[PDB]
RNA sequence: UAUAUACAUAAAGACCAGGC
C-alpha cells in the first residue's frame, strides 16, 4: 500500500457511477450535479485546464 | 517690515478667510467674548461669519514674504472678496 | 496578469466554435482566462501504436 | 431522414450519438485541421445559389449558435446586442441568486444564497434545455416599464414596485456557515465545549 | 437593517402635529399648510378642490421628499377671503360630494340586484 | 504618505434628486456611529444636556 | 364654488367584479377613490404567526410568508375588529384579532398537501377565503414531516403590507377616444380601440374638444375573495370620508388655538 | 434600494425607490410595472435584445407558449413578432398607454411595457455597508484595523 | 420552490391553480387553453403559471432529519 | 462631511456635502453631482469624511463646498450640469409646443424654491390661458442673466438669409434680462460647455443664486416629465419600408464596387498612391468605400426619423447617445477594425473555416452589413466580438498606464 | 442531558459531554441538534 | 447600610475569486 489518491467525483471510480436518480438521492447527492471535482479536506476544488 | 511698502495684495485670499472664519469659531466655541451683537445664534460658525463681514474680528495676519520677511496685515484692513 | 501586451488577450479567429467569444472575465484577466463553448471535446489521448 | 428518424425515438432503441458517430456521419474536427476545411453554415448554403461561391463545402455545422459557452447561452437574441453587453452578462450571470443545488438543505456551505420563487423565462434559447436552467432558474419574470417616471431611476438605478417586493418578489434566504473544532494540543491544554 | 417600520407612514407618534399653519411672507393672504403622514392621495383632492373656488388664487401641494410622510400646501386666496377658511371649505365639500356618492353607489346596487 | 482613518464610512450610492446639489442622504445606522466632538458653552448646554 | 355631484351606473356586477361609471366628477377625485381601493380598506390577513414545529422542507418564515398573503374573510366582523394598537388589552383578544390553528402530520407514504383547508379558526365568521375551486396550498410533505402552528389574524390596510390589499387588479380608465388629448399618438391608426370606445372602425380618434376636461370615469374593481366587490367600494368612500373628517377636526382645532 | 438587480442583456443597476402599488403608472387594465428601468440606459449601450425580449416576451404570456431566443433564425423577426402581438388587441409595437399613479392623469407619451426576465444579484447593500469610529487598531502601526 | 400565492404584479391569487393546471396539461390541453380555463385574463398572472417552476416535487426525494 | 471616490482623478472628486439624514442604507446624492465624480449608479460605492472640528470644519465650508467648486480651473468650465431625463426634458419642455393649463403651472410653480411669490401672466389670455414652457422655464433663470447659444440642429444656412431673428426652426437661443425669449435648450446651453446658460450664472451672479440654479431645473422639470414621460421601444428603432430599400440598395452599391477594386488588383490595373504600397493603396480603396456605404446608409436612416422619434430625443439633446448610435441600430454597423486594420487572417490565408482562401471581399474581412435590430448574421457576430475585445483590453490597460 | 439526531437512522439518542459520537444502532457519526424549545414568534410580513 | 463585578481578544502572511 502506497498511498491514496483524490478521486473525481462521478468518476469510473466513484461510488456515484452507474447510480440511477433514486439511489442518488438515498445518498443525498443531487442527480443534477455534473460531478468532475475533488474533495480535499471537505472543500471541493476544481483543475483548471 | 515697514507700515509702508507694504507689497501684497489688499484683498483676503480665500485660504485667509478660511482659516480666520476656523481660528474665530474656535475661540468664540470657547467662552470667548463676541464682538457683535449676536441674535438668535447658537452656532459658531455663523456668529464668526457675521464678525466677519462687520470687521470686528480681533485677528492680525502675518503673511511672510517668499525671501524671509513678513508683513502683518490685521483683518479690518484687508479687503473682504465676497 | 500583469503584461500590458495586448496580443495574447485579444480574440483570435482559431478560436471559432472552441472558445466562448462573449464569455470572460474582466480587470486584469481580461481574455487570459476563457470558457469553453458547448460542443467543444477536449481529447483524452491515445498511443499511436 | 433515417438517421434523424432514429434518434428521434432514442429512448429505448439504445442508439445514440456513438452509433451516430459510427456511422460516419459527424466527425469530430479539432483547430488545425479547420484550416484544410470548408465549412457551410446550414444546409442553405450547400444548394445551388446560380453563383457558386464554393461547390466544395467538405463539412457542415451542426448549428451556429453553439459557438457559444454556458454562461452565454443563457442570452436571448445575443446576435441584437452589442458585443461588449454579451460579455458583462457572462460575468453577471455566474452571481445571480437562484436554487444552486438540489440538495442544499443536506449542504453545509459558507455563503449560499438561495431564492424563494425562481422562474424558468418565457423567452428562452433552444439549448438551455442542455444547461439544465429549466430545473434550477436563477430568476423572476418581471413587467418592466421602460420610462423616465420620477427621476430616481435615472443613471443605472432602478425603480420597484413595493406592493411586489411585500409578495415575495426577489425575497430570498442567505445561509452562513461556521465551525469550530475542539482539540487537544498542549500535554494539559485541552479545549473544551462547554458554556462558559 | 435601516428599513424603517411599515407602520411609520400613516401613525404619528408623541408630538407630532397633524396640521401645521405657517403663513407667508412673501404675498398677502398666502398661507402654507403642512400635513403630517399623508401623501397623493389626500393632498391632490384638495388642491383640485380648492381650485374650484372662484375666490382662490392658487393651490397647489408638494411630497418635498418621498421616503419623509408630509404634505405642504400653499393657498393664496383674494383679499378679504382667508386661506384657513378656503382650506375648510374644500373639506366640507368633499364630504358633501363623497357622502352623495356613496348613497349613489348604494341605490345602483339594489337597483343591480333583481332589477 | 497615506494611511486607514477613523470617522470614515463607506455604503451605496443611488439617486435622491430630491436634495440640494450640496446635500447627500446619510442613512441612520451610519450616522449614528459616526460622531462630531462639539464643546459645550452656556449656549448649546440646553441642548446637549438632553443629548 | 362648490361640489360637484356624481352619478354613478354599475354595467356588471358578479361575484368576483364589479363594472360601475362615475360621472361629472374630477380626475384628482375619481383617481383618489380608486386610489384607496386598494391602500385603505381594512381587510382581516394573518400578522403573528407561532411555530411550534416545522419539519418541512421550506423554513420556518418562509411558511409564515405564505399564511400571511392568504386572504381571510373579512366580510362582516372588519367593522368590529379594533387594531391591534388602538385595542387596550395585553396581547391578542376576541376583539382585536382571531386565532387560527394548523395542525398537521403525514403518517401515509403518499405526499400530503398542507392547504388553507386546513387552518382551523376559533371563529365561524372569518376563514379562509376558498372555504367560503381548489384550495391555496401552504406546504407539502413527506411521510415523517409535521408542521403544527398557530397564528393570530389581525385588522390593517393596504398601505402597511400589501397582504392587506382587499383587491386584485383595479382597472382605471377615462376617455377612451382620444378626444382631450392627454395622450398624444405619432400615428393614431396602429392601436386598439377600448372596450368603452364609442367610435367606428373607421376614424382613428374623437376629434379635439378645446373646453372639456375628463369625466365618466370608467372602473373595473376586481376582488381578491376577502371582500365581495360591491363592499370594496363602500368601505373605500366610507374611509375617505373619514379621513376628510378626521382634518376638518384637527384643523378646526387648530385654527382656533392658533387664533 | 441598495441592492442591484441585472437582465440578461448586461443592464445592472441598483434599485432607486420603491413605490406602493399605489403609486405605479398603471396600464388600462391595473397592470403595474414591478420593475421600471430609465429608457437613456437603451441608446449608448444598444442592447436591443432587452427590447425584443420585453416585445417576445409579451407574446409569450398571452400565446401560452414559451417563445424561442436562439440566436440565429430567420424564422423570427421584429417584424413577424409585431403582428402576433397586434392579434391579442396590442399595439404591435408593444407600446402601451399608462395614467400616472399620484396624479390619475394619462401620460402623454406612450410607454414600452413586457415581461422581461431579471436577476438578482449575490450584491447587497447590508454586506457593502460600513462605518468607523475609533476602533480597534493595529498592533505594529497603531493605526485603524483593515476590513 | 413551490407556486406563490399573490401574483406579485396584480396580486391575484395564483397559490390555489397550480394543482388544477397539471391537470389540465395532462387531458392535453395547451397552456392557452389551460390558462383559460382557469380563468386567467391579464399576461402579469398568465406568467405565474407559465414561468413557474416546481422544485417542492424535487425536494421532497430527499429523506427528513426525523423519521 | 467630506465626500469622495476612487480614483480621485481630479479635484471635484472630494467635495464638502451638507448632510440629510434619510432612511434606508445608500448614501444619496444629486444626479448633476454624478458628473464630477464620475459615477454612476450600479453598484458603486464612495468614501465619507467627517470633519472633527470647527476649525478644519470652517475650511471645507469655505474652500471645498459644492457649490463653489461649480466651476473647473483646468479647463474653465462648468463641472457640474444638468444630465440624463432632465436634458432630454429641458428640451421637450421647452419647445414652443408645450402648453401648459391652470392647474399644471400650480404644481410646478410650487417646486421653485426662489420663486418670488407671483404668478405670470400667461402668454396666450383668451380662449383659455396657457403657460409656455419658456414662460415658465423663464422663472427657474436666476437673476438677470444673459446669454446666446445656438441649438444642435441650428442649420448653417438659417444665419445667412432672412429670418434670422424668428428663427423658423427655433434654434437659436437668447436669454435676455432673466428671461428665455426663444430657442431650445440642449447640452450647449445648459450642459457643461464654455459659456453655457450655467456658466454665466457662477459668473455673474455668484455660487449662492447658483446653488439654488440646478435644484430649480431638477425639479420642476423632474415634476413636470411625470405629465409628458419618456421611452425608448421598438417603434423608434425602425424605419419606413422605403428606408429600408435605400439602405440595401446602398450596400448592394458598395458590395459591388468593391469587386470592381477587387477584380481590378487581380489584374494588375491597381495603381500605387505614391508613398503606398500596392496593399497599403489596395487596403486603402477599400476603406474609401466602405465608409461612405455606412456614412451614406446612417444619414439615411437619420433622415427617415420622425420628430416623435425617442433615439432623436435623446441624440438631438445630447444627453445621452450619439448620431452613430442610432445609424447602427437602424441601418448599418459597419466595417470592424482589429488593431486599427481590417479583420486579419487567423487561418491561412482566410479568416474562418467557412470563406474562400484569398476572399477580400467586403463580407470575409468583416463588414458586418446588418443593424442590431434585423441581428447579426453568425460569422458576422464573431467579427463584431473581435472588434470588441479590442475595447475591453485598451480600457484594462491604459488605466494602469494613466494612473502611474 | 442532550438529545441528538442520527443523519443515517434518524433515532435519536441521548449522548452527554466527552463521549465519542456513535449512534447505537447504526454506528453512523453525524449527529444534529435536533430543535429548540423556546418561542418563535414571525410576523407573517 | 455600605461597597463591588470596565472591557479585552480574535496573529500575520500567502495565493485565489469578484466588485467599481
Ligand atoms: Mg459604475
Ligand atoms: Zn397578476
Ligand atoms: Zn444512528
Amino acid at each position: 500500500f502506497i498511498g491514496k489518491i483524490p478521486i473525481m467525483l462521478r468518476s469510473t471510480y466513484c461510488l456515484l457511477n452507474g447510480l440511477t436518480d433514486r439511489d442518488l438521492c438515498e445518498l443525498n447527492e443531487c442527480p443534477l450535479d455534473p460531478g468532475g471535482y475533488f474533495i480535499i479536506n471537505g472543500s471541493e476544488k476544481v483543475l483548471i485546464a | 517690515q515697514a507700515n509702508q511698502k507694504r507689497i501684497t495684495t489688499p484683498y483676503m485670499t480665500k485660504y485667509e478667510r478660511a482659516r480666520v472664519l476656523g481660528t474665530r469659531a474656535l475661540q468664540i466655541a470657547m467662552c470667548a467674548p463676541v464682538m457683535v451683537e449676536l441674535e438668535g445664534e447658537t452656532d459658531p460658525l455663523l456668529i464668526a461669519m457675521k464678525e466677519l463681514k462687520a470687521r470686528k474680528i480681533p485677528i492680525i495676519i502675518r503673511r511672510y514674504l517668499p525671501d524671509g520677511s513678513y508683513e502683518d496685515w490685521g483683518v479690518d484692513e484687508l479687503i473682504i472678496t465676497d | 496578469r500583469d503584461g500590458k501586451l495586448a496580443k495574447p488577450r485579444q480574440l483570435h479567429n482559431t478560436l471559432w466554435g472552441m472558445v466562448c467569444p462573449a464569455e470572460t472575465p474582466e480587470g486584469h484577466a481580461v481574455g487570459l482566462v476563457k470558457n469553453l463553448a458547448l460542443m467543444a471535446y477536449i481529447s483524452v489521448g491515445s498511443q499511436p501504436s | 431522414k433515417r438517421h434523424i428518424d432514429q434518434l428521434k425515438e432514442r429512448e429505448y432503441n439504445n442508439y445514440s450519438w456513438q452509433d451516430l458517430v459510427a456511422s460516419g456521419v459527424v466527425e469530430y474536427i479539432d483547430t488545425l485541421e479547420e484550416e484544410t476545411v470548408m465549412l457551410a453554415m446550414t444546409p442553405d448554403d450547400l444548394q445551388e445559389k446560380e453563383v457558386a461561391y464554393c461547390s466544395t463545402y467538405t463539412h457542415c455545422e451542426i448549428h451556429p449558435s453553439m459557438i457559444l459557452g454556458v454562461c452565454a447561452s443563457i442570452i436571448p437574441f445575443p446576435d441584437h446586442n452589442q458585443s461588449p453587453r454579451n460579455t458583462y452578462q457572462s460575468a453577471m450571470g455566474k452571481q445571480a441568486m437562484g436554487v444552486y443545488i438540489t440538495n442544499f438543505h443536506v449542504r453545509m456551505d459558507t455563503l449560499a444564497h438561495v431564492l424563494y420563487y425562481p422562474q424558468k423565462p418565457l423567452v428562452t434559447t433552444r439549448s438551455m434545455e442542455y444547461l439544465r436552467f429549466r430545473e434550477l432558474p436563477a430568476g423572476i419574470n418581471s413587467i418592466v416599464a421602460i420610462a423616465s417616471y420620477t427621476g430616481y431611476n435615472q443613471e443605472d438605478s432602478v425603480i420597484m414596485n413595493r406592493s411586489a417586493v411585500d409578495r415575495g418578489f426577489f425575497r430570498s434566504v442567505f445561509y452562513r456557515s461556521y465551525k469550530e473544532q475542539e482539540s487537544k494540543k498542549g500535554f494539559d491544554q485541552e479545549e473544551v465545549f462547554e458554556k462558559p | 437593517m435601516n428599513a424603517p417600520p411599515a407602520f411609520e407612514s400613516f401613525l404619528l407618534f408623541e408630538g407630532e402635529k397633524k396640521i401645521t399653519i405657517n403663513k407667508d411672507t412673501k404675498v398677502p393672504n398666502a398661507c402654507l399648510f403642512t400635513i403630517n403622514k399623508e401623501d397623493h392621495t389626500l393632498g391632490n383632492i384638495i388642491k383640485s378642490q380648492l381650485l374650484k373656488d372662484p375666490q382662490v388664487l392658487f393651490a397647489g401641494y408638494k411630497v418635498p421628499h418621498p421616503l419623509e410622510h408630509k404634505i405642504i400646501i400653499r393657498v393664496q386666496t383674494t383679499p378679504d377671503y382667508s386661506p384657513q377658511e378656503a382650506f375648510t371649505n374644500a373639506i366640507t365639500d368633499l364630504i358633501s360630494e363623497l357622502s352623495l356618492l356613496e348613497e349613489r353607489f348604494r341605490v345602483a346596487i339594489k337597483d343591480k340586484q333583481e332589477g | 504618505m497615506g494611511k486607514r482613518v477613523d470617522f470614515s464610512a463607506r455604503t451605496v450610492i443611488t439617486p435622491d434628486p430630491n436634495l440640494s446639489i450640496d446635500q447627500v442622504g446619510v442613512p441612520r445606522s451610519i450616522a449614528a456611529n459616526m460622531t462630531f466632538a462639539e464643546i459645550v458653552t452656556p449656549f448649546n448646554i440646553d441642548r446637549l444636556q438632553e443629548l | 364654488p362648490y361640489a360637484n355631484q356624481p352619478t354613478v351606473r354599475i354595467t356588471e356586477l358578479t361575484d368576483e367584479n364589479v363594472k360601475f361609471i362615475i360621472e361629472n366628477t374630477d380626475l384628482a377625485v375619481a383617481n383618489s377613490i380608486r386610489r384607496v381601493f386598494i391602500a385603505e380598506v381594512p381587510i382581516i390577513a394573518i400578522d403573528w404567526v407561532q411555530i411550534d414545529a416545522n419539519s418541512s422542507v421550506l423554513h420556518d418564515e418562509f411558511i409564515a410568508h405564505r399564511l400571511g398573503l392568504i386572504p381571510l374573510t373579512s366580510d362582516d366582523i372588519v367593522d368590529k375588529l379594533q387594531y391591534s394598537r388602538d385595542c387596550t388589552c395585553e396581547e391578542f383578544c376576541p376583539e382585536c384579532s382571531v386565532e387560527f390553528t394548523l395542525d398537521v402530520r403525514c403518517n401515509e407514504d403518499q405526499t400530503r398537501h398542507v392547504t388553507s383547508r386546513d387552518l382551523i379558526s376559533n371563529s365561524p365568521r372569518v376563514i379562509p377565503v376558498t372555504s367560503r375551486q381548489d384550495d391555496i396550498l401552504i406546504v407539502k410533505l413527506r411521510k415523517g414531516q409535521e408542521l403544527r402552528l398557530r397564528a393570530y389574524a389581525k385588522k390593517g390596510f393596504g398601505k402597511e403590507h400589501a397582504k392587506w390589499n382587499p383587491t386584485a387588479g383595479v382597472a382605471f380608465e377615462y376617455d377612451p377616444d382620444n378626444a382631450l388629448r392627454h395622450t398624444v399618438y405619432p400615428k393614431p391608426e396602429e392601436w386598439p380601440k377600448s372596450e368603452y370606445s364609442e367610435l367606428d372602425e373607421d376614424e382613428s380618434q374623437a376629434p379635439y374638444d378645446p373646453n372639456g376636461k375628463p369625466e365618466r370615469f370608467y372602473y373595473n374593481v376586481e376582488s381578491c375573495g376577502s371582500l365581495r366587490p360591491e363592499t370594496i367600494v363602500l368601505s373605500a368612500l366610507s374611509g375617505l370620508k373619514k379621513k376628510l373628517s378626521d382634518l376638518q377636526t384637527q384643523l378646526s382645532h387648530e385654527i382656533q388655538s392658533d387664533v | 434600494i441598495g441592492d442591484k438587480f441585472a437582465s440578461r442583456h448586461g443592464q445592472k443597476g441598483t434599485c432607486g425607490i420603491q413605490y406602493r402599488q399605489e403609486d405605479m403608472p398603471f396600464t388600462c387594465e391595473g397592470i403595474t410595472p414591478d420593475i421600471i428601468i430609465n429608457p437613456h440606459a437603451i441608446p449608448s449601450r444598444m442592447t436591443i435584445g432587452h427590447l425584443i425580449e420585453c416585445l417576445q416576451g409579451k407574446v409569450s404570456a398571452n400565446k401560452g407558449e414559451i417563445g424561442d431566443a436562439t440566436p440565429f433564425n430567420d424564422a423570427v423577426n421584429v417584424q413577424k413578432i409585431s403582428n402576433l402581438l397586434s392579434d391579442y388587441g396590442y399595439h404591435l409595437r408593444g407600446n402601451e398607454v399608462l395614467y400616472n399613479g399620484f396624479t390619475g392623469r394619462k401620460i402623454t407619451s406612450q410607454i414600452f411595457i413586457g415581461p422581461t426576465y431579471y436577476q438578482r444579484l449575490k450584491h447587497m447593500v447590508d454586506d457593502k455597508i460600513h462605518s468607523r469610529a475609533r476602533g480597534p487598531i493595529q498592533i505594529l502601526n497603531r493605526q485603524p484595523m483593515e476590513g | 420552490m413551490i407556486i406563490p400565492v399573490r401574483c406579485f404584479t396584480c396580486g391575484k391569487i395564483v397559490g390555489n391553480k397550480w394543482e388544477a393546471y397539471l391537470g389540465l396539461l395532462q387531458a392535453e390541453y395547451t397552456e392557452g387553453d389551460a390558462l383559460d380555463a382557469l380563468g386567467l385574463k391579464r399576461y402579469c398572472c398568465r406568467r405565474m403559471l407559465l414561468a413557474h417552476v416546481d422544485l417542492i416535487e424535487k425536494l421532497l426525494n430527499y429523506a427528513p432529519l426525523e423519521k | 462631511v467630506i465626500f469622495n471616490r476612487q480614483p480621485t482623478l481630479h479635484k471635484m472628486s472630494m467635495m464638502g456635502h451638507r448632510v440629510r439624514i434619510l432612511p434606508w442604507s445608500t448614501f444619496r446624492l444629486n444626479l448633476s453631482v454624478t458628473t464630477p465624480y464620475n459615477a454612476d449608479f450600479d453598484g458603486d460605492e464612495m468614501n465619507l469624511h467627517l470633519p472633527q472640528s470647527l476649525e478644519t470644519r470652517a475650511e471645507i465650508q469655505e474652500l471645498a463646498m459644492v457649490p463653489r467648486m461649480i466651476v473647473t480651473p483646468q479647463s474653465n468650465r462648468p463641472v457640474m450640469g444638468i444630465v440624463q431625463d432632465t436634458l432630454t426634458a429641458v428640451r421637450k419642455f421647452t419647445k414652443r409646443d408645450v402648453f401648459l393649463e391652470r392647474g399644471e403651472v400650480m404644481n410646478l410653480l410650487m417646486f421653485l424654491s426662489t420663486w418670488d411669490g407671483k404668478v405670470p401672466q400667461p402668454a396666450i389670455l383668451k380662449p383659455r390661458p396657457l403657460w409656455t414652457g419658456k414662460q415658465i422655464f423663464s422663472l427657474i433663470i436666476p437673476g438677470h442673466i444673459n446669454c446666446i447659444r445656438t441649438h444642435s440642429t441650428h442649420p448653417d444656412d438659417e444665419d445667412s438669409g432672412p429670418y434670422k431673428h424668428i428663427s423658423p426652426g427655433d434654434t437659436k437661443v437668447v436669454v435676455e434680462n432673466g428671461e428665455l425669449i426663444m430657442g431650445i435648450l440642449c447640452k450647449k446651453s445648459l450642459g457643461t460647455s464654455a459659456g453655457s446658460l450655467v456658466h454665466i450664472s457662477y459668473l455673474e451672479m455668484g455660487h449662492d443664486i447658483t446653488r439654488l440654479f440646478y435644484s430649480n431645473i431638477q425639479t420642476v422639470i423632474n415634476n413636470w416629465l411625470l405629465i409628458e414621460g419618456h421611452t425608448i421601444g421598438i417603434g423608434d428603432s425602425i424605419a419606413d419600408s422605403k428606408t429600408y430599400q435605400d439602405i440595401q440598395n446602398t450596400i448592394k452599391k458598395a458590395k459591388q464596387d468593391v469587386i470592381e477594386v477587387i477584380e481590378k488588383a487581380h489584374n494588375n490595373e491597381l495603381e500605387p498612391t505614391p508613398g503606398n504600397t500596392l496593399r497599403q493603396t489596395f487596403e486603402n480603396q477599400v476603406n474609401r468605400i466602405l465608409n461612405d456605404a455606412r456614412d451614406k446608409t446612417g444619414s439615411s436612416a437619420q433622415k427617415s426619423l420622425s420628430e416623435y422619434n425617442n433615439f432623436k430625443s435623446m441624440v438631438v439633446s445630447g444627453a445621452k447617445g450619439s448620431k452613430i448610435n442610432i445609424s447602427q441600430v437602424i441601418a448599418v454597423v459597419g466595417q470592424q477594425n482589429v488593431e486599427g486594420k481590417r479583420i486579419p487572417f487567423g487561418f491561412k490565408h482566410r479568416t474562418l473555416p467557412h470563406f474562400i482562401k484569398d476572399d477580400y471581399g467586403p463580407e470575409s474581412r468583416g463588414f458586418v452589413e446588418n443593424s442590431y435590430l434585423a441581428g447579426l448574421t453568425p460569422t458576422e457576430f464573431f467579427f463584431h466580438a473581435m472588434g470588441g475585445r479590442e475595447g475591453l483590453i485598451d480600457t484594462a490597460v491604459k488605466t494602469a498606464e494613466t494612473g502611474y | 442531558p442532550m438529545i441528538y439526531i442520527c443523519g443515517e437512522c434518524h433515532t435519536e439518542n441521548e449522548i452527554k459531554s466527552r463521549d465519542p459520537i456513535r449512534c447505537r444502532e447504526c454506528g453512523y457519526r453525524i449527529m444534529y441538534k435536533k430543535r429548540t424549545k423556546r418561542l418563535v414568534v414571525f410576523d407573517a410580513r
